[PDB]
């Protein structure tokens, strides 16, 4: 909408909201649902004929980004299961991940329509290019973030580190006597806490 | 403090204790003063004068 | 067991100080798993004497007039209790 | 700065999403099946000790 | 009978020790409201609590009246697979465009300054405190480990420690075989010497 | 055979895994109220966590715990198995909250015997 | 078969354990939902209630309506006026019906 | 047959089958039987069902208990704060009163936790003995099956019946989200704002009937409370059509569109995006906006 | 450690206890004649070490609330046996305070105690001596019981088809939901009341009753469990790995003056 090729997730979401309600996509999804619905679900929906029913699609079909990602991953197929669903193998994290694209025909239809609305080519490579353009340019936006104020923990750490530069008492105290002399004086001058009398020195028994 | 086989010395300060600038302060309440006199319905007269001291004296 | 709480010896002639106290000991053997030793130097206390000694160190080392405290025997040493922080 | 790299941030060693290993259900398991799952099915550790048992018998 | 307990309220025993209250352990004998309600005295806190409580009552009443007396124009029934208790969450936790990336970066910076470094330092203290608890002859602290330990991955260890060790063992095996045969028999391939 | 099975859809790239700070792994044991719960992993919820044998855990009930081996948040919690005294006097038809109210009040205030 | 000898699934590892044809039956199912392996050749009988036993020490713990809903029979000879209700397998609720005749095993 | 090593119940292995195989005639019969369906994006469902105000997803009775306990605690605060004596200046007295208040609130927080635990225990009992709280035919379907293993209809019926067996003050139903109901009903937000202003005025009068310093402190508190209450009910209440028309910055309009999209995604998006398209000359965007206002909104 | 009990009655040279120990075990003439070798320093608090560790501390010793906590009775043990105790404790308390002063509505506090350690053997999780009766109410519960089972392998073991394990009929019905709401004239069906596992969020936190409704404050104590044989921690969303490595470096750099003057021999 801002003359940037709909390079915004909010714009893409509004575009998809428009798409799903158009007659052609509505007809395609009606066929898909009617051929793959529980009997109980049919009985339930038929009972709401008077009112309007809004059925949110499952996330893998109702999320434009997921639809485009699956469509653009389809070219990387490595096999096909016993139910026709393609199995793709790609490199996402640190290991080769295999993903089974369920309902790839519906995914491809929705992706082609999304790409048609955005004024881009309806080919899986175009979907990858668009998704990579969505997320590109983030460094400039990072650079303009103003830093937050230091936390109370940060302030305490800074204060303590500045303080210990001066030195702790164990390093800055001068007129401190040797502990051995103090203990000897204690024994030789103060009453023992057992015999209740002044002992000359340290006695084991 | 409270528990089974827990050290009874493992108890903090009371609820009416505060720490301001490192020093510890105890918070308490007040009490009523003055000379009070009553008479029981059987005839006995009771006279009390509380000064707030620890040591008390009772006389018949 | 009950002995004196830790004190501070101070030498008036040389102005030389140092903490001191009674530290019990016993023949070493197996310890106990379910027991953290209590305060055996300053019994029945929350161990504030370390804080009081830390706060009083600056005053003692700077120089203190020890005429207001009892002497130890007939020597030039005086005992300063650590029941409360020292400010002078 | 590609989409996958972003989607790959939660699948690197540092921030890998945890995943718990699953169980299964066996409708009926007698001792024989237990063997088939306990000793057989580990035929890199059970190979030669089992061979020694069989040779002795 | 001794001292029979009265009632069955919770007591800290071997089977149960309860959930510690770290806030009270840390903020012992120190108020919390100077941090949660900075600048307010007790009377101001109570007055504010009363005002906000009445306001919340009014808002709750308005909201309940609204939700309970509104006409239904549409019915929203999410799609789920059969046998599934709840529908999958439609919210994703991964940033998709660059603006979301900048938003999450600012949030991460704040959280790092104010929620993660505190966790790190608390955990470091906990580890050192466990060491201190087990120290002093009570447990086996200092018997192994430390910061000087040489930790190697599986590949590094097997490549640089295991294989050379087995190589040395094999060479020792062959050399000892030959030397022992010579020592006992006095020859290398002829059994006893001066006999055959 | 399991380690080379494929993911089902691209949801795992977007959703919040099972064991997040907002979607924890909630588990339920039986016992006495307030008693610590015994729970555990089978190992290897993470690449860097051990997997040779099951690893057990003792955790307070009804609290959010985090395993910092794997990074998983869990909610072990206790449900007490309070049931009618089985001596043949159990009720054969729907029962109401009054008698149950009395029994539950007595159990909370004083406790009840164990079926051992 | 070793597996079947040692009480396992047998040749087919996806197979069940119970073989009611030779006496290996399911006691739990029998106690809870009755012996549904005799369902083809047995039928419930449908039409003296149990209220007469409402005052006994152990049955007094039940409500009056509960005992009224239960209908009894001598348990020896077929009541000639009682209809027959087909026993439906895969139905866990027919063993608990109050419309079928029962016998006072107290 | 002479042995029997059975268990209480054999484990159950699911049978998967697959999606139904509906023929052309069946397909047409199904399609002719459906209502006027509007397929919704996952974003729409997310914003409808997002957690906004009820952060902890607490039921109704828990919120009621918390408010009741707050009332009881406030009714007892002056007695606990009365007559406190401590050696020190005014600040020390203030800190002593703060500590007394904290002790009072910590005391009241434990009673609330105990009551929450007791009600949770009652509900735990309800789950532990389901067959003793149900009628036929749901009793056997609760006896033989666990919650994940039930049919959807039987599951719903069983759960509703078990919930309704309890007294009204123990039933576990989520509390209303004030922000949610305000975001999806323009009149409700207006009513909430009117209530906030009425309470602010009444509190201002009450304050003005009080001595001077308390007046200033409490008036500052009232201003803060009104501001934050408004930001709580509707964070985007300042994005008015007047403000949109007054905004000629592309970045500012994008920020407004993001903030509205986070909140509710309503026709204010049409306004913001229309004004952005005009300032940038996006005819494709204008066509899409026409389609949206025809269908989406 | 050890509690000596009555020091007075055990200091006497000749005692019934010493003679019994001589007869049966624990004492002998080697102690009467050579106490300096077989008694020596003995076992007890080290006053000199406590003083050194106290005077090495920074002003953190003044600003810590330790002396009012229930663990204040262990001050000497931790001052002696935990070098740099007061600075670490001050950092711990300031971390808690800064979490408390956050802008988030829920303040999570990490809790670590004797129960925070996992083990592969069950007898290591009990207090010693072990209770008379253990695992009365059943054994452990594995978190893995809440993960999806290996459906493919499970079907394959039984010789079932399992072709369409990933293809399920869609379900869109009002009969499948018990949680119904009305949101601006829209009747939303979403979710089923499950029971005790739907109320984990509220039962885990405790509110601040004085906090207003528009600025809630909740306190949550997050328990932490670790193996202690892993050497690598993965906190998840609570602490990123890079931040944790930074904290490790800073902690090892600051707590070095307290550790450098001692040898481990
Ligand atoms: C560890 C031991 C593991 C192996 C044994 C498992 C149990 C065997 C079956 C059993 O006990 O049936 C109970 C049997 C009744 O079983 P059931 O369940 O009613 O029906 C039989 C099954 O359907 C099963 O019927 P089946 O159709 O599978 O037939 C049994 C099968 C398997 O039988 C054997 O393996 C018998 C082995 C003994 C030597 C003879 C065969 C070689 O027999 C054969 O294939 C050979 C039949 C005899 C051929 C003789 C000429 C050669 O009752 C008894 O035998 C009562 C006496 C106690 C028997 C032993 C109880 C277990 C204690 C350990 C026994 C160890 C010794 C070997 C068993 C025989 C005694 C020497
Ligand atoms: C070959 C020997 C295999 C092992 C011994 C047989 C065994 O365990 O049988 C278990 C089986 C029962 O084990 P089970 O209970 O696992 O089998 C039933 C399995 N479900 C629950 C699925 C139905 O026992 C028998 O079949 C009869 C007794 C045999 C054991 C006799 C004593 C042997 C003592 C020395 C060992
Ligand atoms: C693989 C796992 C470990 C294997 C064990 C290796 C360990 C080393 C230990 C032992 C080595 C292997 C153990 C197995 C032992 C093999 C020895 C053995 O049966 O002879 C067979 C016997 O001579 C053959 O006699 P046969 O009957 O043909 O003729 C006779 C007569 N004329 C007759 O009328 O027929
Ligand atoms: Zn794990």
């Amino acid at each position: 909408f801002f003359k940037d090729g709909f390079r915004d997730n909010a714009s893409l979401e509004l575009v998809y909201r428009v798409v799903l309600k158009s007659p052609a996509v509505s007809q395609k999804l009606i066929e898909f649902y009617a051929k793959s619905l529980d009997q109980l679900s049919v009985e339930s929906l038929s009972a709401l004929k008077g009112t309007t029913v809004g059925i949110p699609l499952q996330p893998y079909l109702g999320d434009p980004h997921r639809v485009l990602l699956a469509y653009s991953l389809l070219p990387h197929t490595v096999e096909t299961e016993a139910d026709g669903n393609p199995v793709v193998e790609t490199k996402i994290g640190d290991e080769e991940q295999k993903i089974k694209i369920i309902d790839s025909e519906v995914i491809s239809f929705l992706a082609k329509e999304i790409l048609g609305k955005l004024g881009l080519e309806t080919t899986p490579q175009a979907a990858r290019q668009y998704l990579d353009s969505l997320v590109e340019g983030a460094e400039a936006l990072y650079a303009k973030i103003a830093p937050v104020e230091p936390s109370p923990l940060e302030k305490a750490i800074a204060e303590i580190n500045e303080e210990i530069k001066s030195g702790t008492p164990w390093d800055t105290l001068k007129n401190r006597a040797d502990p051995k002399e103090l203990h000897a004086l204690k024994f030789a001058q103060l009453p023992h806490p057992i015999t209740k009398k002044v002992e000359g020195k340290f006695k084991y028994f | 403090a409270l528990g089974d086989s827990i050290n009874p010395n493992q108890v903090g300060v009371g609820d009416n204790v505060i720490r301001v600038n490192g020093r510890l302060f105890e918070v308490d309440k007040v009490q009523e003063k003055g000379l009070k006199t009553s008479v029981l319905d059987n005839g006995t007269k009771v006279i009390t004068l509380d000064n707030g001291g620890s040591v008390a004296q009772l006389t018949f | 067991m009950n002995h004196e709480r830790p004190w501070v010896f101070l030498n008036k002639v040389t102005g030389k100080w140092g903490a001191c106290g009674w530290q019990p000991f016993w023949k070493a053997t197996s310890q106990s798993l379910n027991y953290i030793p209590d305060n055996f130097i300053a019994l029945r206390t929350n161990g504030s004497w370390v804080r009081n000694l830390w706060q009083s160190s600056k005053v003692l080392d700077r120089g203190l007039n020890a005429s207001g405290y009892p002497t130890v025997g007939t020597t030039d040493w005086v005992r300063i209790p650590l029941d409360a922080p020292l400010e002078a | 700065s590609t989409v996958l790299s972003i989607l790959g941030k939660r699948f690197q060693r540092s921030a890998l999403t945890p995943k718990m290993n699953p169980f299964i259900r066996i409708r009926c398991q007698g001792p024989i099946e237990e063997f088939q799952r306990g000793f057989i099915g580990e035929f890199h550790a059970f190979a030669l000790p089992g061979a020694c048992m069989l040779v002795a018998s | 009978l001794g001292h029979m307990r009265v009632g069955a309220l919770w007591q800290s025993n071997a089977n149960s020790r309860g959930l510690p209250n770290l806030l009270k352990e840390v903020m012992a004998a120190e108020p919390i409201y100077p941090y949660t309600h900075p600048g307010l005295s007790a009377k101001q806190i109570l007055w504010n609590t009363k005002f906000n409580l009445k306001l919340e009552k009014d808002l709750i009443s308005i909201a309940e009246s609204a939700v309970q007396s509104q006409t239904v124009n549409k019915v929203v029934i999410p799609t789920m697979l059969t046998g599934d208790v709840n529908p999958k969450s439609p919210a994703s936790v991964v940033a998709k465009d660059k603006y979301q990336l900048a938003k999450q970066m600012a949030e991460f910076q704040y959280k790092k300054s104010y929620f993660e470094k505190p966790w790190g330092y608390m955990f470091a203290y906990y580890c050192d405190e466990d060491r201190a608890r087990l120290c002093g002859g009570i447990g086996y602290v200092g018997h192994h480990g430390g910061g000087d330990a040489e930790i190697l991955s599986y590949t590094e260890y097997v490549s640089t420690v295991v294989y050379p060790t087995i190589f040395y063992m094999a060479i020792t095996f062959v050399v000892s075989l030959f030397l022992m045969y010579y020592y006992i028999y006095g020859t290398f391939f002829s059994s006893t010497r001066n006999r055959f | 055979m399991y380690e080379d099975e494929p993911y089902i859809g691209v949801d795992h790239l977007y959703e919040a895994h099972k064991g997040s700070k907002e979607n924890p792994v909630v588990v339920e044991a039986i016992g006495v109220h307030g008693n610590d719960v015994f729970t555990g992993c089978l190992g290897g919820c993470h690449k860097d966590a051990a997997d040779a044998v099951a690893y057990y855990t003792i955790v307070p009930p009804n609290t959010l715990a985090v395993c910092i081996d794997c990074g998983i948040h869990f909610v072990a919690r206790i449900n007490e198995q309070l049931t009618f005294w089985p001596d043949g006097t159990q009720p054969w038809e729907k029962v109401d909250f009054k008698a149950v109210e009395g029994f539950l009040y007595k159990h909370y205030k004083y406790g009840s015997p164990l079926m051992i | 078969m070793l597996s079947r000898l040692l009480h396992g699934p047998g040749s087919d590892k996806g197979h069940g354990y119970f073989h009611p044809d030779h006496g290996l039956v399911d006691s739990a199912a029998q106690n809870i939902r009755g012996p549904y392996w005799h369902a083809e050749n047995m039928q419930f009988m449908q039409q003296e209630t149990a209220a007469q036993s409402s005052k006994l020490p152990v049955l007094s713990a039940q409500d009056g309506k509960t005992l009224q809903k239960i209908q009894l029979t001598d348990g020896s000879k077929v009541p000639k006026a009682a209809t027959l209700v087909k026993w439906n397998p895969k139905s866990v609720h027919q063993w608990h019906s109050d419309d079928i005749l029962r016998v006072d095993m107290t | 047959s002479a042995w029997n090593f059975q268990e209480l119940m054999e484990s159950r292995i699911p049978d998967y089958k697959g999606r139904p195989n509906r023929s052309g005639a069946e397909l047409e019969q199904v399609k002719a039987a459906l209502p006027k369906i509007e397929f919704m994006t996952s974003y729409e469902f997310d914003v409808l069902t997002k957690t906004r105000s009820n952060l902890t997803k607490e039921y109704s009775y828990q919120r009621d208990m918390r408010l009741k306990v707050t009332e009881l605690m406030l009714d007892e605060a002056p007695h606990e704060l009365e007559g406190l004596a401590v050696e020190g200046d005014a600040a020390l007295k203030q800190l002593a009163e703060l500590k007394a208040l904290q002790t009072l609130t910590e005391y009241a927080g434990d009673l609330l936790e105990g009551q929450n635990q007791i009600v949770q225990r009652v509900n735990d009992f309800v789950d532990s003995n389901p067959v003793y709280l149900l009628d036929q035919p749901l009793r056997e379907e609760a006896r033989w099956n666990l919650l994940p293993e039930m049919d959807h209809k039987t599951r719903s019926l069983v759960r509703t019946e078990l919930r309704d067996w309890l007294p009204a003050e123990y039933r576990q139903t989520r509390a209303v989200d004030l922000q949610q109901v305000a975001a999806f009903s323009p009149p409700v937000k207006a009513d909430m704002f009117r209530a906030i202003e009425a309470r602010a005025k009444d509190a201002e009068a009450e304050i003005r009937s009080l001595p001077p310093a308390e007046q200033a402190g409490l008036l500052a508190l009232v201003k803060d409370n009104v501001a934050k209450s408004k930001a709580f009910i509707d964070p985007t209440y300042d994005i008015t059509p007047e403000a949109i028309n007054a905004c000629n910055d592309v970045d500012a309009l994008r920020a407004m569109a993001h903030r509205v999209t986070e909140y509710s995604g309503d026709a204010r998006l049409l306004a913001i995006y229309g004004k952005a398209a005009q300032l940038t000359g996006d005819t494709a965007a204008q066509a899409i906006l026409k389609e949206a206002k025809d269908l989406v909104f | 450690g050890t509690n000596p009990g009555d020091i007075a009655l055990n200091s006497k040279r000749f005692t019934v206890g010493k003679f019994v120990a001589w007869a049966c075990g624990g004492w002998g003439l080697k102690d009467w004649i050579f106490p300096s070798l077989f008694i020596g320093r003995g076992d007890g608090p080290d006053f000199d070490r406590i003083v050194k560790h106290t005077l090495q501390s920074s002003s953190a010793i003044e600003k810590v609330n330790w002396f009012d906590s229930p663990f204040a009775c262990y001050t000497e043990w931790f001052v002696e046996h935990f070098p740099g105790f007061f600075d670490s404790r001050y950092r711990f308390e300031m971390s808690a305070k800064t979490i408390l002063a956050n802008k988030y509505p829920i303040k999570d506090f990490p809790v670590v105690d004797m129960r925070s350690w996992r083990s592969s053997r069950l007898f290591d999780l009990f207090e010693v001596p072990h209770p008379e009766h253990t695992f009365v109410f059943g054994g452990p519960v594995l978190l893995n019981t809440e993960a999806k089972r290996a459906e493919r392998l499970e079907q394959e073991w039984h010789g079932k088809d399992g072709t369409f394990v990933d293809v399920h009929p869609l379900n869109v019905a009002t009969e499948s939901h018990t949680e119904v709401s009305v949101i601006g004239g829209i009747k939303v069906y979403n979710g089923v009341w499950q029971g005790g596992k739907d109320s984990w969020k509220r039962d885990s936190a405790k509110p601040e009753l004085t906090a207003p409704f528009h600025s809630p404050i909740w306190y949550r104590n997050m328990f932490i469990v670790k193996n202690a044989d892993q050497l690598v921690e993965h906190f998840g969303e609570n602490l990123s790995d890079e931040t944790w490595q930074e904290v490790r470096k800073e902690h090892l750099a600051f707590h070095e003056r307290f550790h450098k003057d001692y040898s481990f021999a």
